[PDB]
RNA sequence: GCUUGACGAUCAUAGAGCGUUGGAACCACCUGAUCCCUUCCCGAACUCAGAAGUGAAACGACGCAUCGCCGAUGGUAGUGUGGGGUCUCCCCAUGUGAGAGUAGGUCAUCGUCAAGC
RNA sequence: CUCAACGGAUAAAAGGUACUCCGGGGAUAACAGGCUGAUACCGCCCAAGAGUUCAUAUCGACGGCGGUGUUUGGCACCUC
RNA sequence: UCCUAAAGAGUAACGGAGGAGUACGAAGGUGCGCUCAGACCGGUCGGAAAUCGGUCGCAGAGUAUAAAGGCAAAAGCGCG
RNA sequence: CUCGAAAGCUAUUUAGGUAGCGCCUCAUGUAUCACUCUGGGGGGUAGAGCACUGUUUCGGCUAGGGGGUCAUCCCGACUUACCAAACCGAUGCAAACUCCGAAUACCCAGAAGUGCCGAGCAUGGGAGACACACGGCGGGUGCUAACGUCCGUCGUGAAAAGGGAAACAACCCAGACCGCCAGCUAAGGUCCCAAAGUUGUGGUUAAGUGGUAAACGAUGUGGGAAGGCUUAGACAGCUAGGAGGUUGGCUUAGAAGCAGCCACCCUUUAAAGAAAGCGUAAUAGCUCACUAGUCGAGUCGGCCUGCGCGGAAGAUGUAAC
């Protein structure tokens, strides 16, 4: 799915999730967006399902921009393993999103079949969304 | 320029070791034209007094020679014992210690004017 | 592929902080290579290590062009 | 387009924090010239009933705080990240012989009649609305008329292919950076 | 008194970028290396006998504000303490409080010293 | 020289025990209990799709959200 | 040596990243001399690129060695 | 009777032992100490930022290879269908990134007051400890699982009883010298078990919600802003609805308004989708809009928010007030 091509260093930490997403709110490129109102993480084949509801439904045209971009790594322990013998593996990638991060934009379409498209990807996705326009 | 910089990249570290040390300085100035001298006192930043080659009594024509530069020994010399040091230290300020650089400063030690 | 191995911490920073009375031999920052420079009576150790060499006050002053960050100590 | 005010008397975190959730308030200022700042309290309810009209911010809109009242325009309003209403508006004044930079909409008109459109299969992609402009006050726009009944199916239509009211001035086109602002493409 | 020197206070509100100039004093060249020497080969380096020439280049002050650089107010994020909640997070009281962004200054402000007008 | 087990037991140091013995421990494993639920198991949500037409009679890719404590774990809390 | 480490020190994990068990008679002192890299380009043997000649340069170079932190009053080379 | 720990750091053939230092006590000296205020002072974490080292995403741009290439037995090359690092702008994100940058904490100086009569320090006598626990906060590790585990920093239990949380080391309140059949409060409570309001005013909720729960789903109801249709007569309900030629398509029991294939306006004139799809699976019966005389009215959709409803299955017995 969505990887970056390299990293400076294969792991990260945990960390936390906290405050707004005062960057990444506007609707910078299109003129309908789905954006996120509750916190969370997108493990990138949350994103790539997503993807494939919204291009599916439009079936004519129209530009989709995808705003979201999973770059940490996360690592698991496998079965049958104690706690502590060095960290884990990396296993997926993660987005860590705030309340109000821009998830996908599209435009070239009416109002009524973005709201169609967004509900689409909104299932498929862990997170409490909503749909949004493009201010000024 | 790329000479006047040049010669200030060269005036670098005695610029600003006598005012960590507060010495006496000789901010002299030399060219193909000239040959001057002006001393600074033991604190960096005060000016003792002032003696060009545009001083009254050698202006006659072969201003800023090797033979005009010992002319200027015993020049700022007396007026620096209005000062009150023994010694004198030694601006290079990128002036290369080899033609009227030395003249000036050489030529101070027999006029009263020690290094 | 195999990680440990951590040093030993080298008790570096400002010791002496800027408005403290000082005796002339005190090392004033310790230091990882002049993050801090050279005022007054203050004299730069070989491993970049601050000592004052007068009596007096330590004061931090900003100054100069290259925004050298200077400790100069006052006799105060 | 006109604005009710008052005082507002009392700043910080916590006392503009207990105007959106008590009251109802938004807080604001007023700034611009060379004059005093003014704090002013606004109500939610009226900002996004301005906010709804589509020359709301390129637009002179009128603002009384008791009986003084001023030639007031929005400049750079905020938003809350998540729910997207209006906290703090943060309006100008107008001293009417200076320049007066805002932002500008656009129109988009002859998209139905495209030569990119019509005969070549393509579809139109806005790559920039609401331009900045720098002009007096009385040479204020509400739009900028974008024409694309002439753009080919890989023609680009930039700034430099840009209009009206001629008075206005283009802040991007005082540097070198032009800005492309529409294209036809192929679809997908 | 101004022109300009000579090291310094202050350090991109002082910085770069686009015209006019100064010849007398200063300043760069210039004429050449004979007598000092400079050369990883050289007098453009630099050492100089110099003052035959020259003010454009060279630099110097002196022009002009696009750009960098400073930058309110207000809000917001954070946060010490005390108390809540639906507690991987926020809210309330209270104290504090950015960063980024938002009209625009400006071809800076100083200090001693001197030859000349 | 050699203490790299790098504050260096001695100049000089490998194993077996299912033939075993003693002193202790639930400061610590195996069984069972407990905490948790990755894992397993069972539901549910959107529905690309197949179902000869027709998403929802049956089935459902991509992802989503929960429940049960039902076993593989994880823990070492009780029990040597 | 950096991270974790919570803007003074310090601070754990079979946590995440790398290194050392040396070099140097000059690679030190000092005297003296002296300042990068980059794109831009000139093809008869190199033509992405050298020899380097000179135009816009705007530390991005270099430091005996890891990483951090530092530098021009050089904290790189030449030579006595 | 008075005081009162620690379960830390460093070293260890050491890890449940020990040693020095920290913490306790006693004695003897001696002059500091704490809190707060005002004043100095460094910082690089939170946040934020993209100027650096990296990672992002989509507009724009130049060289060039030459994919395409008229191709000259071999040149010149038309030409930009492929593409092309860098550059311009817009847009993200880092524990090992920083042009920036706090609150607090820490260091210092000077001050008032308070200190239980001392707090601080120094030397000596005696120790004990050197397996900590849980809770809040700030993080690593794990699955931002565990009454998991490793640090920092607090509070508690250890070593602290009493009242509350039904019961419940570690949570909330509060720190018990002894007596009292005195009174005020704290947390928490006031219908009965059970001490105190069946207290007052104003609302909400019909589920026993209260008194366990997620995506998501519904004309459940309360409140609040707005909008379009609104008596020239709207949304669900009545007695006129109805084109003047000649197969709009490669198919041939059988191919409209629903087959792997797609769709926007010309009248005798007040008159209307060469169509989004249940139909007598298909053809000879029939359903969302009226530029309208006639029955005559307040409606139809969304958003914000209050409390509720399904989603909701377990093993001895009601059994999560």
């Amino acid at each position: 799915m969505l990887q970056p091509k390299r990293t400076k260093f294969r792991k990260q930490m945990t960390g936390h999730n906290r405050g707004l997403a005062h960057r990444g709110s506007k609707v910078s490129f299109g003129e309908y967006a789905l954006k996120a109102t509750s916190r969370g993480r997108l493990t990138a084949r949350q994103i790539e399902s997503a993807r494939r509801a919204l291009t599916r439904h439009v079936k004519r045209g129209g530009k989709i921009w995808i705003r979201v971009f999973p770059d940490k790594p996360v690592t698991k322990k496998p079965l049958e393993v104690r706690m502590g013998k060095g960290k884990g593996g990396v296993e997926y990638w993660v987005a860590q999103i705030q309340p109000g991060k821009v998830l996908y934009e599209i435009e070239g379409v009416s109002e009524e079949l973005a709201r169609e498209a967004f509900a689409l990807a909104a299932a498929k996705l862990p997170l409490a969304t909503s749909f949004v326009k493009r201010t000024v | 320029s790329v000479k006047k910089e040049t010669r200030l990249r060269r005036a670098r570290k005695a610029r600003l070791k006598m005012r960590e040390l507060e010495t006496v300085r000789l901010c002299v100035y030399r060219s193909s034209q000239h040959i001057y001298a002006q001393v600074i006192a033991a604190d960096g930043g005060k000016v003792l007094a002032s003696a060009s080659t545009l001083d009254k009594d050698l202006r006659e024509g072969a201003t800023g020679n090797i033979d005009a530069a010992k002319k200027v020994g015993q020049l700022v010399a007396e007026r620096a014992k209005a000062a009150g040091v023994t010694q004198v230290a030694f601006d290079r300020s990128g002036f290369k210690y080899h033609g009227r650089v030395k003249a000036l400063a050489d030529a101070a030690r027999e006029g009263g004017l020690e290094f | 592929t195999r990680n440990g191995r951590d040093s030993e911490s080298k008790r570096l920073g400002v010791k002496l902080f800027g408005g403290q009375a000082v005796k002339a031999g005190n090392i004033l920052v310790r230091l990882r290579g002049t993050k801090f420079h050279a005022g007054y009576g203050v004299g730069l150790g070989k491993d970049h290590t601050l000592f004052a060499k007068v009596d007096g006050v330590v004061k931090f002053e900003t100054k100069g062009a290259f925004g050298r960050k200077y400790v100069s100590i006052v006799a105060a | 387009f006109i604005v009710n005010a008052q005082v507002r008397s009392d700043l910080g975190k916590g006392a503009s924090r207990r105007l959106r959730r008590n009251a109802g308030l938004v807080p604001a200022v007023v700034y611009g010239g060379d004059k005093e700042p003014q704090s002013v309290t606004l109500e939610l309810r009226e900002i996004a009933k301005l906010l709804e009209n589509e020359a709301a911010f390129s637009h002179v809109i009128a603002l009384n705080v008791g009986g003084v009242k001023e030639t007031v325009l929005i400049k750079a309003l905020q938003r809350h990240p998540a729910k997207g209403f209006v906290m703090h508006a943060d309006f100008l004044r107008v001293v009417a012989d200076h320049k007066l930079t805002a932002h500008v909409p656009l129109h988009f008109i002859n998209e139905e009649v495209a030569v990119g459109v019509k005969q070549a299969g393509g579809e139109i992609s806005h790559t920039i609305s609401e331009v900045e402009v720098s002009c007096l006050p009385k040479d204020l726009p509400e739009f900028i008329e974008v024409d694309m009944a002439k753009v080919e199916l890989g023609q680009i239509v930039h700034l430099s292919d840009l209009k009206a009211p001629k008075g206005v001035e283009l802040v991007q086109l005082a540097h070198g950076n032009d800005l492309a602002v529409a294209n036809i493409h192929a679809s997908r």
